[PDB]
RNA sequence: UAGAAGCAGCCAUACCUUUAAAGAGUGCGUAAUAGCUCACUGGUCGAGUACUUAAGCGCCGAUAAUGUAACGGGGCUAAAC
C-alpha cells in the first residue's frame, strides 16, 4: 500500500520484517502495512 | 464528591478552569480535617493525616489554594 | 542463538525416534513422519530424549538449530496426539458436505466447489457450518485449512465467508454506522 | 545500571527480614486471580487482626529464609505468593485464609507456625483450630 | 526573512569554500547544537523554515539560537539571456557553513524532545547534520 | 581514588604528521606545564581518558603518573572536534599539591521549589561561587536543593551545604545566589 | 461543553493512600460512559538482553527508447576485496 522509500513504524505496534531482500512494515491495523520501494 | 463537598465549604459553584494557578478558594486547614473525617469511610487511608492530605490533593486538582 | 533452540526435546513412551544419515524418522501410534537435517546440525537421542546442537556457530547454523529442534517436535507432538486445525463458515446460504474423501461447499458462487481432499488428512464436520482437519503433520494440516480459507476468503462488514476459529475479523461499518 | 538495582534488592530485603523477625508466624498465601476489591478486603481483614500481608519477591525470600534458617519447601515459593505474618492470632489467620478460600480463590500455600513448616492439611487444621 | 539591512558593495564573487571549521565550532549559548557534517551554503530560507520547525516543536520550553547570518548575495542573471554583459543581480543570500559549525543551539527542554525538534529542523537544511549534547555536561 | 588517576609515557615526536600517527594509534598528544618547571610533554590512552573523564570542567582536577612520579594538575584546556567526537589534544596546568587555592566552582540546582511552585520567580543572581580548598579536594560542582525554599525567599552563601575540606572565599558572604520571589 | 467518567479540547499528575504494583490511564472503540488492553508489578523459565557510538563490506533507494549493453566477453562465491 504504501510502498515507500523511506519505512517507518506508525504506531509501537508496527513491526519490522525482512522478506526475500525487501525492507517491510507489518501490523495488525492492515492500515499500517508497508513496503520499501 | 469531595469536590462539591470543598465548593460547599469555600463558595465555590464551578470549578477553576486554571486550577494549577487560577486559585478558586482556599482550604481551610480545620475543615479539610473535618472533610476528610467525614468523608472517610469511602477513604480508604489508615492515618487522618493521610485522610487529610488525599482531600488536600483533590482541593489543590480542583484549584483550591491549600490552607497553611 | 535462543533457549527454543537448545530446549530439549521429551519422547513420549509410545513414540519412537530414530536418526541416521542426515535423515529422521519418528514412528508414533499415528503414523510415522520424516525429516532431512542438515549438515551442520546434530541431533542425537540419548535417554529417551533427542538434543541438538552446531558443529559451526555460523548464522545459518543458528537459525537451523531452532528450526530442525521445532520441526522434530512437532514431528513428534504429531505421531502421539496427532494436529487439528479448525474452521467455521458464516453467511447466508453457505454450507458445506462431505462424501467420500470430497467435500461440497456451496460458497454463493454460481458453481457448487468440489474440493478434493489430499490423503494422509481427515476432515470433521460439526453440522454444515463447522470443519476440522486433523492429520499427522502440522504442516499439511495448516495447508489444506489455507487452501480452503482462501477458496472464500472472510470480509469485514459482515463476517461472512470462511474463518479460522481462533482468528478475530476485524470489523468495519456500512451505510447506518455513518448515521449523522 | 546494576549498583541500582543492588540497592533496590537490598533495601527490599532489608524491610523483608525486618517483618520476618517481628513476625512469629508466618504463611504464603497463592492468591491468582484474587481481585483487587477481594484482596483490600483480605488485607484489611489481616490488619484487624494485626497480620501483615504483602507480596514478596520468591527469590528474595527464600535467600532470606535460607539465611534466617527457614527450611522450608520451594512449592511455597512456586506461584504468586503473598507473605502474611501473624505473630498473635494464628488461629484467626488461618480462619481467615479459610474464609478466603470459601469465598475465593485464594489458596495457603505454605505455613510456617513456631518454626514448623505446616502442609496443606496441617495449615488446614491449624486455621480451624480455635484461639487461646 | 533573515537579512543584512545593508551592504558596502551589492554583488560579490563566489569563492571556494573548502576546509572543516576552526571557529565557531563550540556548543556556547545553549544546551543542545545541530552541528553539520558538510561544507556548503545555508540560504536564510531554509534557515527560517527550520527555525519555524524547532520553534514550534517547542511549545515555550526554551529558547533557540541561530549562530549562522547569511550576509552572502547570490547572483542571477535573467531568465533567457546569453553570457554577455555580465554581473545580473542578487537574487537570495547564502549563509558559509563548514565541516564543524554549530549551526543551531537550543536550551530549556528534556534531550528527548530536544532531539526530536532537531531532527525536525534538520529535514529542511541542505546538508548532513549531527546532534550533539555538550559532551562534557551530560 | 583510581577514577583520578592517569597514565601516561613520554613522547619525542613533535610534528603535525607524528601527533597524527599518535592518534592513529587512539592516544592524545599532552602538554603539562606550571610550577616554574619545564615543559612534559607526554601522551594518553584515549580510551581511559574517556571512559574516566567523559564530563570534565574547568574545575576538574587529577593525577597523572609517569609511573615514577605523580602530578596534581588541573585540565587547562582540552581541543576537541565535536564532529568525531575526537580529543586531539590537552593542556595540563599543574599546581602545588598541598597550597590552598581559590577557584569559581559552579552550582547545580536540584529540586522543585516551594515558592515556585506556588508563583515564585526564579532569579540566578549568581552562577558560581568562589571556593577554597587544596587542589584535590576541589567540588567539581556545588548541589543546591530549592524544594523548601517558599515565595520571597533568598539564597545565603553560608546556606550551601558543602563538602567536608571546602570552604567559602567570597568576601560578600551574604550575597544570594539564587532567589525565589 | 449538552455529555468528557483515562482517552472533542484546556490547566497539572507540588492527588494522597491499602501501597505487591497500578499513569490526573498507552491504544482501540464508545454521542458521554460501558467494555477490551498497555505502562507498572508478582510467578514460570533461565543470561545475556535494551538503547546508541566508531571502523570495514552490504540492501532498498537505482529509473528510457535498434539488442543482454554501467567487469571487454566467456565465466567467476574467488578467478572478489
Ligand atoms: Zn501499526
Amino acid at each position: 500500500m504504501k510502498v515507500r522509500v523511506s519505512v517507518k513504524p506508525i504506531c509501537e505496534k508496527c513491526k519490522v520484517i525482512k522478506r526475500k531482500g525487501v525492507l517491510r512494515i507489518i501490523c495488525d491495523n492492515l492500515k499500517h502495512k508497508q513496503r520499501q520501494k | 464528591p469531595a469536590s462539591i463537598l470543598i465548593k460547599k465549604a469555600i463558595g465555590i459553584e464551578s470549578g477553576s478552569k486554571k486550577s494549577n494557578t487560577d486559585k478558586v478558594g482556599t482550604i481551610s486547614k480545620e475543615k479539610l480535617m473535618e472533610i476528610a473525617r467525614i468523608k472517610m469511610s469511602d477513604l480508604n487511608a489508615k492515618s487522618e493525616s493521610a485522610a487529610f492530605k488525599i482531600i488536600a490533593g483533590s482541593a489543590r486538582s480542583m484549584g483550591v489554594e491549600v490552607e497553611k | 542463538m535462543s533457549r527454543i533452540g537448545r530446549l530439549p526435546i521429551k519422547i513420549p513412551d509410545a513414540v519412537k525416534v530414530d536418526v541416521k544419515d542426515n535423515l529422521v524418522i519418528v514412528e508414533g501410534i499415528r503414523g510415522r513422519l520424516v525429516q532431512d537435517i542438515k549438515d551442520s546440525i546434530n541431533v542425537k537421542v540419548e535417554n529417551g530424549s533427542v538434543i541438538v546442537d552446531r558443529v559451526l556457530n555460523d548464522k545459518k547454523a543458528k537459525a537451523y538449530h531452532g528450526l530442525y529442534r521445532s520441526l522434530i517436535f512437532n514431528m513428534v507432538k504429531g505421531v502421539t496426539e496427532g494436529f487439528s486445525k479448525s474452521l467455521t463458515i458464516n453467511g447466508i446460504g453457505y454450507r458445506v458436505e462431505q462424501q467420500g474423501n470430497s467435500l461440497f461447499l456451496s460458497l454463493g458462487y454460481s458453481t457448487q466447489f468440489e474440493y478434493v481432499i489430499p490423503d494422509g488428512i481427515s476432515v470433521k464436520l460439526d453440522g454444515n457450518t463447522k470443519i476440522s482437519v486433523e492429520g499427522i503433520d502440522k504442516f499439511k494440516v495448516g495447508q489444506v485449512a489455507a487452501e480452503i480459507r482462501s477458496l472464500k476468503k472472510p470480509e469485514p462488514y459482515k463476517g461472512k465467508g470462511i474463518k479460522y476459529d481462533n482468528e478475530v475479523i476485524r470489523r468495519k461499518v456500512g451505510k447506518s454506522g455513518v448515521k449523522k | 545500571m546494576s549498583a541500582k538495582i543492588n540497592a533496590k534488592k537490598l533495601e527490599m530485603f532489608d524491610l523483608l527480614k525486618q517483618f520476618i523477625d517481628s513476625k512469629q508466624n508466618l504463611f504464603f498465601l497463592d492468591y491468582r486471580g484474587l481481585n483487587v476489591a477481594q484482596l483490600t478486603e483480605l488485607r484489611n481483614k489481616i490488619e484487624g487482626e494485626h497480620g501483615s500481608l504483602k507480596v514478596v519477591k520468591n527469590n528474595i525470600m527464600k535467600m532470606v529464609l535460607k539465611e534466617k534458617n527457614i527450611n522450608v519447601v520451594d512449592s511455597c515459593l512456586v506461584g504468586p505468593t503473598v507473605v502474611v505474618t501473624a505473630l498473635e492470632e494464628a488461629n484467626v489467620i488461618a480462619k481467615i485464609f479459610y474464609d478466603f478460600v470459601k469465598s475465593s480463590t485464594l489458596k495457603v500455600k505454605g505455613g510456617f507456625v513456631l518454626g514448623e513448616f505446616y502442609d496443606e492439611a496441617k495449615v488446614q487444621a491449624y486455621s480451624k483450630l480455635p484461639t487461646k | 526573512m533573515l537579512s543584512p539591512k545593508k551592504v558596502k558593495y551589492r554583488k560579490k564573487q563566489r569563492g571556494r569554500l573548502s576546509g572543516e571549521a576552526q571557529k565557531g565550532n563550540k556548543i556556547s549559548f545553549g544546551e543542545y547544537g545541530l552541528v553539520s557534517l558538510e561544507t556548503n551554503f545555508i540560504t536564510a530560507r531554509q534557515i527560517e523554515a527550520a527555525r519555524i520547525a524547532m520553534t514550534r516543536k517547542i511549545k515555550r520550553g526554551g529558547r533557540v539560537w541561530i549562530r549562522i547570518f547569511p550576509d552572502i548575495p547570490y547572483t542571477k542573471k535573467p531568465a533567457e539571456t546569453r553570457m554577455g554583459k555580465g554581473k545580473g543581480g542578487v537574487d537570495h543570500w547564502n549563509a558559509p557553513v563548514k565541516l564543524g559549525t554549530v549551526m543551531f543551539e537550543m536550551s530549556g527542554v528534556v534531550e528527548e524532545l530536544a532531539q526530536e525538534a532537531m531532527s525536525l529542523a534538520s529535514s529542511k537544511l541542505p546538508v548532513k547534520t549531527m546532534f550533539v549534547v555538550r559532551r562534557d555536561l551530560r | 581514588e583510581n577514577s583520578r588517576v592517569l597514565s601516561c609515557q613520554y613522547r619525542s615526536s613533535f610534528g603535525s604528521s607524528n601527533a597524527r600517527r599518535i592518534r592513529a594509534k587512539s592516544e592524545i598528544p599532552a602538554v603539562v606545564y606550571g610550577q616554574g618547571k619545564d615543559v612534559s610533554h607526554l601522551r594518553i590512552k584515549s580510551s581511559e581518558f574517556n571512559k574516566k573523564f567523559a564530563k570534565f570542567t574547568d574545575n576538574t582536577v587529577l593525577i597523572l603518573d609517569d609511573g615514577k612520579l605523580e602530578r596534581c594538575v588541573f585540565v587547562k584546556d582540552a581541543a576537541e572536534n565535536i564532529a568525531s567526537k575526537l580529543i586531539y589534544h590537552i593542556d595540563f596546568y599543574e599546581v602545588d599539591r598541598n597550597v590552598e587555592l581559590e577557584k569559581y566552582v559552579p552550582i547545580k540546582l536540584i529540586g522543585a521549589s516551594i515558592g515556585v511552585k506556588e508563583g515564585g520567580i526564579l532569579t540566578v543572581l549568581k552562577e558560581q561561587v568562589k571556593v577554597r580548598s587544596l587542589p584535590l579536594d576541589l567540588p567539581e560542582f556545588i548541589e543546591l536543593d530549592l524544594t523548601p525554599v517558599n515565595k520571597g525567599d533568598s539564597v545565603l552563601l553560608k546556606d550551601l551545604v558543602l563538602p567536608s575540606n571546602v570552604r567559602l572565599a567570597e568576601n560578600d558572604e551574604n550575597l544570594e545566589v539564587v532567589i525565589i520571589k
